[PDB]
DNA sequence: ACGTCCCTCTCGA
RNA sequence: AUCGAGAGGG
């Protein structure tokens, strides 16, 4: 059944902040995508059974991290990619405010 | 699942939007798209070294990518390229490319009006995000010519009335030019560093010279599979054969014979192929048919459905219910009776804990088939271990820390709903109480915060798969928690037909019991003191 | 980078959300194995034998509160109140 | 439109209702930082009624014969008749209630006594009563000190917002205010005696039941108060239009400037469709 | 060269390990992992210094999960060679293109072409030598290399070495 | 001198139709419209223009040129919106996550 | 899980890590830490003694030998390039009492050069300047050759006999 | 402050006198004052040290207060400038006194 | 410019 | 299977 935009509000009315992540990411969706320490994009090389990661393009395989994203976000992300605007995806930080 | 990865796990933090170079795609390319045909080398079921594969990723589930050696279920999509051979406008920056040819001179490439000029200089510094464009604009469609000094800023030339004539830009002045994007770039390409930064773009991520496609980004079979149907490509591969064929006509044009009238026509068909492929609700236009209109980029994101408000704002959810609510005299305000067939297919992840091992070992040792059964426990190996069928099924002594999905049974934080669902008091939690008969039941007095009844009223079920979100779930969103509405800050539920209706024909001082019937009330409180 | 005890400002009581993240957080935990310090008293559930712990405020635990400038104040689930 | 409008709105963790930016909509939701549920409507008897009877409820005089409290309603009835190091408290207080009848009468002019506020007073004296068992012919064991400096000790903890300086406190006793208006009505010196009956234990029990009770009212620090306004506004608007084929037409349903009189609102847009000045 | 870095790892562990020497597990958690290993970024993580003084700050319990992760923020020595700096090492792997040199725990390695014009190998040795005009270096010498340049492959970082200019050699 | 107004023409419709609310709640939306300047409205164009987050505001009636002009402009979002999150499958700062837990050895030793 | 921070040739072109203005574990500019095989050698042994005196608390070629019980002892086998490493420095360290480095330092940082001076200064015995300077590339104009000659002659007498 | 009581072109000249801006009414909207409406809050003009202790206090950055713009009826009857606040004091029905707070562009 | 939430069927390229 | 159109259920 569709847990819909509809409910995605009642339940933010109602506090239950880890329990909306599961029905959105346990119960559909959920994922394990590769990103970049500069490439703010999916694109790193997940040759795992050996532990080789590789971004080339920006020449590195040290600043690589992972993330628990649904596989919706992912396709929006290359979607958006197609249509050529890069949504890099960080970690770090840098306004605060 | 999906295997283990020693990379360090983050979540996300910010979202850098910014604009392809025509470069970083060429680099973060794995292969380079050529070909228009899908996987037909031979008809065969390999793919070909054009298009589909050529290290993007593999179609069929028992083959491997020829990059990531993963195996589909983990490999995310590699992106490749075509090279375009002239460049081209974004159906979506088209506008605001005009805008700032609009706003610069289109020969020698610095600001119409620079640092002086009142409201110039007062635009130049509404440090607000994209406001200072605005206003940069209207206060340089004007101007239509450089300058030698003025009471120096260079060259001296003049500017055209820019209109926008359908996917391209026309300029006259007083003779009539056509804006053509080769030159269009290239005054973007000489803007100057300090120009669109002030003007509304950026240093790396988003420099405007890159509104005009150079490079096409070439998205992976996920975006766009094939179904068989022998198989059956994606709009969006279709649509891209035709980008490549449309591209590939126009680069030959433009090398052989050259004949002007010629490419002048196919480099308008190719930015048609380019614009139609991310855009299909265009202002004029045909809206471009795939033999039929054909689905585009944008219209897959759009509202309603698509990824926004459909596929992320909103998604659907395994461990879900539904059917046919009634109501119960006989039960409690916080606990709803679901049936067994629910019961028997609606699991629930659960640890190995020593205070419940002799309990998982009977329930897997029942199954399937019982009431208090099992459908599945997950070993430390963590490979899922069907008991529905599994030989082993019979013995299996558990190892502690394993997880067995079982079954649900009384008393478990349930999500629990009805479908209008405008508000808190209609997503209630409950206990459950498994029951026969095809049908959830809930107490006559939780009715109206759903605002439901007993004649054709469907009702969904949810079911945490954790222990935490059970406690979110009891703790926060419980049927007595609830009793009082913030809204109307007052109770939302309350006593209602058959008890209400005769609860006045009983508290009449008219209204008697003799000895018999008065024990037989009493009893019934299941919080008797038992003093008559 | 931090707010010390002495000038705490916030809630001294404990929040319904607080709570609930807090009985819940540590409830996993206890069914997930994890040492209970607090004496069962014959508790096979995890939610109750976490709800005891709260009930002897034997959970170490520290909520952060966060600020909206983006400090923090930390409050141990020993010294935070329990009314609601 | 409401709710991915309200949406990211939640009571922050030094009470501000805010957003995604930081920026405040409200310093003290619902301007008194109180949750919706704890909050029940009962009557402010320090404004509706005659200038007259009201001294005859709260005015207290012991330089007086005729005006004072008869020992039939407390201990220290003789020993105090009289006195005057504590008429000047019996004044300090008969003073700040009537600096209160006309503090209301700003805020409140429509006459109109019943509103809703946290601690439902009104009930907690019938708790005490009935609980401890009053005598309505043996009288008290209060100091007139005892009374009116209790009274005047519970508003000092009734909290709200915590914090050093005197700005945050000057919001401090802004949100609170209202509030005490309803004590001193209904904590009254000579109420408390004369219609209350309380003993001692009885009182300050009231007193420290008012104390908590309040701080479980205020609102909790996380509440998306944002998405949990747009449907407590848009819910109604919905079943004040899905619910008109019940009877057969009548009026106000969903089509007459109701429903759709709201449809301006949200939108503003300049051609509103019935304006009025209504000139006094 | 060696160096001293002030590093972070952070590691995280499952609610089975909150309640008894939590610290002495993850200290030795750390040692785990950063003890003996190799990077580009630093080098030769080679010994975390100063044991009982090394931090652990809170732990964040994780979210879905019930975990937690710490930030440890450990000193420790490092070894990270570089283009041009002159070592000191002992022979190992005598080929006959080239002798292998051991140096710290890094490989430097030496070629006939980078050896000056008078090292004529000799194959037929007990154990492998290499001729010259006076000298011999063998199996085990001690000789002054000058890293030429480096690479890193996997936990390791191995490098070519000179012997040809003046002030090299001669131990 | 409007906030009250707005709110009074809002509060008149809703007590129209008996029903009743809390203050706070429309309060809440009336701030929410006068809190900017001047009556920002409830609408694509109204409050959705605001400076707050991308995928944020993405999510209502405009939503592909949104990202778009975001693409162009090296737009930023936090990612303190909610909504960021729902698209990113994050817990969101909400209520149970409004804040952050953390252990502590010394409390554990106490507690052993 | 991967070893965080904080934050080319002989020609102390470092990395951004091996950067001089590197930050402390405090956050506050300290200056960098570049150390000689034997300011090595000890700083590790001193480091590794200390560890087993905590897991308790719950001469010629010789340190060979001694070591090698530690590097069984204090930190488990699962170490290959840390045993070779306390080996390397004992053959091919200059120092062996505390006394004589801190000497070696305090001569050393008079100069003011480079830590990786400072460093492979008290590690390559150089007779002359034209072998000092030549395999320390960086020195070139900084020193005097008299005067690096006066300090490497000083080194040389400082070696401990062994 | 200059009263017009009928009308004034462009011929603009207002803001040369640094450091003097000054305020134009006009005697069609003067006759009746607005501050002395049922629904006109006291607003409070608030010092450059009153201003920078609302910043701290409350822990903001001048963005995230809410705003009345220059032009506001009130702000020209006391003529605001960019950076100025107020202290909009008035009844509630709840608090009975709620006390919000306006910055002016 | 978007145009209430969800759900069950049945049928033509 | 996918998109397109159609009748009903709260
Ligand atoms: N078009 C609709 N949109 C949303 N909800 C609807 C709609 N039609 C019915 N519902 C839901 O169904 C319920 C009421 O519809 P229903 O016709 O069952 O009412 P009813 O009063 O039983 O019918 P009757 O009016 O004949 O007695 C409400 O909870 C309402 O939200
Ligand atoms: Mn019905
Ligand atoms: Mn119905
Ligand atoms: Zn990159
Ligand atoms: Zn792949
Ligand atoms: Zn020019």
């Amino acid at each position: 059944l569709r847990f819909g935009e509809m409910e995605r509000d009642c339940m933010i009315a109602h506090g239950a902040a880890s329990f909306l992540k599961e029905r959105l990411m346990e119960a559909s969706d959920a994922f394990r995508v590769h990103i970049c320490g500069i490439c703010g994009l999916m694109t790193v090389i997940a040759k795992l059974n050996h532990n080789q990661f590789e971004c080339k393009g920006c020449d590195n395989k040290i600043d690589i991290y992972q993330i628990h994203i649904p596989y919706a976000a992912k396709l929006l992300f290359q979607e958006l990619m197609a249509m050529n605007i890069t949504p890099r995806l960080y970690t770090d930080r840098s306004r605060d405010f | 699942g999906q295997q283990y990865s020693s990379a360090p796990l983050r979540t996300v933090k910010e979202v850098q939007f910014g604009l392809f170079s025509p470069e970083e795609v060429r680099a973060i390319s794995v292969a380079k798209i050529r070909f228009p045909e899908t996987m037909d080398e031979t008809q065969t079921r390999a793919k070909i070294g054009g298009l589909n594969d050529p290290r993007l990723g593999s179609i069929d589930r028992n083959l491997k990518c020829q990059t990531c050696q993963e195996g589909m279920n983990e490999c995310p999509g590699h992106f490749g390229h075509i090279d375009l051979a002239k460049p081209v406008f974004h159906v979506g920056f088209i506008a605001k490319i005009k805008k700032v040819c609009e706003c610069v001179c289109m020969h020698c490439g610095k600001l119409l009006l620079d640092e002086h000029n009142e409201l110039m200089r007062q635009a130049l510094a509404i440090k607000d995000s994209k406001k200072r464009f605005a206003a940069i604009w209207t206060l340089c469609k004007t101007k239509m010519v450089c300058e030698t000094d003025v009471p120096s800023r260079g060259c001296g030339n003049t500017q055209p009335t820019i209109r926008k004539d359908g996917l391209k830009l026309v300029g006259s002045w007083k003779e009539l030019r056509v804006l053509s994007t080769e030159e269009i770039l290239n005054i973007f390409k000489h803007i100057s560093v300090k120009d669109f930064t002030s003007l509304g773009f950026n240093e790396v991520f988003s420099r405007p010279e890159w509104m005009i496609l150079t490079c096409l980004p070439v998205p992976p079979p996920p975006v766009r599979p094939s179904i068989s149907f022998q198989r059956g490509e994606d709009d969006l591969t279709f649509k891209l054969a035709d980008i490549l064929k449309a591209n590939i006509s126009l680069e030959t044009l433009e090398h052989n014979g050259a004949p002007h009238h010629a490419i002048e026509e196919a480099e308008s068909l190719l930015q048609f192929h380019v614009a139609t492929y991310m855009d299909n609700d265009i202002a004029g236009q045909p809206q471009a048919l795939q033999k039929s209109p054909v689905k585009s980029i944008r219209a897959r994101l759009k509202g309603k459905e698509g990824r926004i408000r459909g596929n992320l704002m909103g998604k659907r959810v395994d461990f879900s219910a539904r059917t046919v609510i009634s109501g119960d005299p006989n039960l409690e305000l916080d606990q709803v009776g679901v049936p067994k067939s629910i019961a028997k297919t609606l699991t629930y992840p659960e640890v190995v804990t020593p205070y419940n091992i002799d309990r998982l070992t009977q329930l897997v040792r029942n199954g399937p088939n019982e009431h208090p059964g099992a459908k599945y426990v997950i070993r430390d190996s963590g490979d899922r271990i069907d008991l529905r069928y599994s030989k082993r099924a019979g013995d299996i002594q558990l190892q502690y820390g394993w997880k067995v999905e079982r079954h649900i049974m009384d008393n478990d934080p349930v999500l629990f709903n009805r479908q209008p669902s405008l508000h808190k008091m209609s997503m209630m939690a409950h206990r459950v109480k498994v029951i026969p008969y095809s049908t959830f039941r809930l107490n006559l007095s939780v009715t109206s915060p759903y605002n439901a009844d007993f004649d054709g009223d469907e009702m969904n079920l949810h079911v945490p798969q954790s222990e935490e979100t059970r406690a979110e779930l009891s703790q926060l969103c419980a049927v007595p928690l609830q009793i009082v509405s913030p809204q109307s800050n007052k109770p939302c539920m309350g006593i209602v037909q058959d008890t209400l209706c005769g609860i006045r024909k009983l508290t009449l001082r008219d209204t008697f019991i003799e000895l018999d019937q008065v024990l037989n009330m009493l009893y019934w409180v299941p919080d008797w003191d038992g003093v008559i | 980078k931090a707010i010390p005890k002495d000038q705490r400002a916030t809630t001294p009581y404990m929040t319904k959300y607080e709570r609930a993240r807090i009985l819940g957080t540590r409830a996993l935990q206890i069914s997930m194995n994890a040492p209970v310090f607090v004496d069962l008293e014959g508790e096979t559930d995890p939610l109750r034998i976490a709800m005891k712990e709260l009930a002897e405020k034997k959970i170490p635990l520290v909520i952060r509160r966060y600020l909206p400038d983006g400090s923090f104040e930390d409050w141990s689930v020993e010294e935070l109140i329990v009314d609601l | 439109r409401l709710v991915k409008a309200l949406e990211d709105i939640m009571v922050h963790y030094d009470n501000t209702t805010r957003n995604s930016l930081g920026n405040v909509i409200q310093f003290i939701y619902g301007e008194d930082g109180m949750d919706a549920a704890h909050i029940e409507k009962q009557s402010l008897d320090t404004i509706g009624g005659s200038d007259a009877a009201f001294e005859k409820r709260y005015r207290v005089d012991l330089l007086n014969t005729d005006h004072t409290l008869d020992p039939s309603l407390l201990e220290s009835g003789s020993e105090i008749l009289g006195d005057l190091k504590l008429q000047v408290l019996l004044d300090e207080e008969y003073k700040q209630l009537v600096k209160d009848r006309k503090f209301l009468r700003e805020v409140f002019v429509d006459g109109e006594a019943n509103w809703p506020l946290p601690v439902n007073i009104r009930r907690i004296i019938q708790n005490a009563q009935q609980t401890f068992h009053i005598d309505h012919t043996k009288p008290s064991d209060l100091t007139i000190k005892d009374i009116v400096l209790g009274v005047k000790d519970l508003q000092e903890n009734l909290l709200v917002l915590r914090g050093k300086n005197e700005i945050i406190q000057n919001a401090q006793r802004d949100a609170v205010t209202l509030f005490c208006c309803l004590l001193r009505s209904r904590l009254a010196t000579r109420r408390v005696l004369q219609e209350y009956r309380l003993t001692k234990q009885a009182f300050d029990w009231v007193l420290s039941n008012i104390e908590a009770q309040f701080l479980r009212s205020v609102v909790h620090p996380g509440e998306m108060v944002g998405v949990l306004a747009a449907q407590s506004i848009g819910e109604p608007a919905t079943q004040m239009t899905l619910n008109t084929f019940h009877f057969a037409g009548v009026a106000s349903k969903k089509v007459t400037s109701g429903v759709p009189r709201l449809k301006e609102i949200l939108n503003v847009a300049k051609n509103m469709k019935t304006p009025s000045l209504t000139v006094y | 060269m060696f160096f001293i870095k002030d590093l972070s790892l952070n590691i995280t562990l499952h609610p089975s390990f909150f309640g008894p020497r939590m610290k002495q597990y993850l200290k030795t958690k750390l040692l785990e992992e950063v003890e003996g290993s190799c990077t580009g970024k630093f080098g030769y993580i080679l010994c975390v210094l100063d044991y009982d003084n090394i931090d652990i700050q809170r732990g964040r319990i994780l979210p879905t999960d019930g975990s937690a992760e710490f930030n440890v923020k450990y000193r420790a020595v490092v070894f990270k060679p570089f283009k041009g700096e002159v070592v000191d090492g002992t022979v190992v792997s005598c080929s006959q293109h080239g002798f292998e040199v051991q140096v710290g725990p890094m490989k430097v390695f030496v070629t006939k072409h980078l050896m000056p014009q008078d090292l004529t190998f000799n194959a037929g040795s007990n154990p492998p030598s290499y001729q010259s005009s006076e000298d011999v270096i063998t199996i085990k010498s001690r000789i002054r290399v000058k890293i030429e340049g480096c690479i890193s492959q996997v936990s390791s970082i191995h490098a070519i070495g000179s012997i040809k200019e003046d002030y090299l050699g001669a131990i | 001198a409007g906030r009250a107004a707005l709110y009074k023409e809002v509060y008149n419709v809703i007590a129209s139709d008996g029903s009743y609310v809390n203050y706070r709640h429309m309060a809440l939306l009336v701030d929410v419209m006068t809190t900017q300047g001047g009556l920002t409205s409830v609408t694509r164009h109204g409050f959705n223009r605001s400076n707050t987050g991308a995928l944020m505001r993405c999510s209502f009636e405009e939503t592909v040129e949104i990202l778009f002009e975001a693409g162009a402009s090296a737009e930023l979002d936090d990612c303190r919106g909610v909504s960021e999150n729902v698209i990113l499958g994050q817990m969101a700062p909400i209520g149970t996550g409004a804040f952050d837990v953390m252990i502590d050895e010394e409390s554990l030793v106490k507690y052993m | 899980v991967s070893t965080s921070t904080f934050q080319n040739a002989a020609t102390l072109q470092l990395g951004q890590e091996f950067q001089l203005k590197q930050i402390n574990h405090q956050g506050e500019e300290e200056e960098l830490i570049a150390l000689n095989l034997s300011e090595a050698r000890l700083v590790i042994k001193e480091a590794l003694v200390e560890r087993r005196r905590a897991f308790k608390r719950s001469t010629r070629e010789k340190e060979l030998e001694s070591i090698d019980v530690l590097l069984e002892q204090t930190t488990g086998g699962n170490n290959k390039d840390l045993k070779n490493t306390m080996q390397y420095l004992t053959n091919f360290s200059r120092f062996r009492d505390q006394e004589t480095v801190g000497a070696v330092i305090q001569l050393l940082k008079s100069t003011g050069l480079h830590p990786f001076e400072v460093a492979q200064l008290g590690s390559l015995a150089c007779d002359t300047a034209d072998e000092a300077k030549t395999l320390i590339p960086s020195l070139n104009n900084k020193i005097s050759d008299d005067e690096l000659e006066r300090i490497l002659k000083e080194l040389s007498n400082l070696e401990t006999l062994y | 402050i200059f009263v017009y009581q009928n009308n004034i072109t462009p011929s603009k000249l207002v803001p040369s006198i640094p450091p003097a801006t000054i305020e134009t009414f006009n005697e069609a909207a003067l006759v009746v004052n607005i501050t002395h409406h049922e629904l006109v809050p006291k607003h409070i003009r608030l010092s450059s040290d009153e201003k920078r202790e609302l910043l701290k206090r409350y822990r903001l950055k001048e963005s995230q207060l809410p705003r009345i713009q220059r032009a506001d009826p009130v702000a020209l009857y006391l003529g605001l400038k960019r950076g100025e606040v107020v202290k909009i004091i008035r009844k509630s029905e709840t608090s009975g006194r709620y006390a919000s707070y306006r910055i002016c562009m």
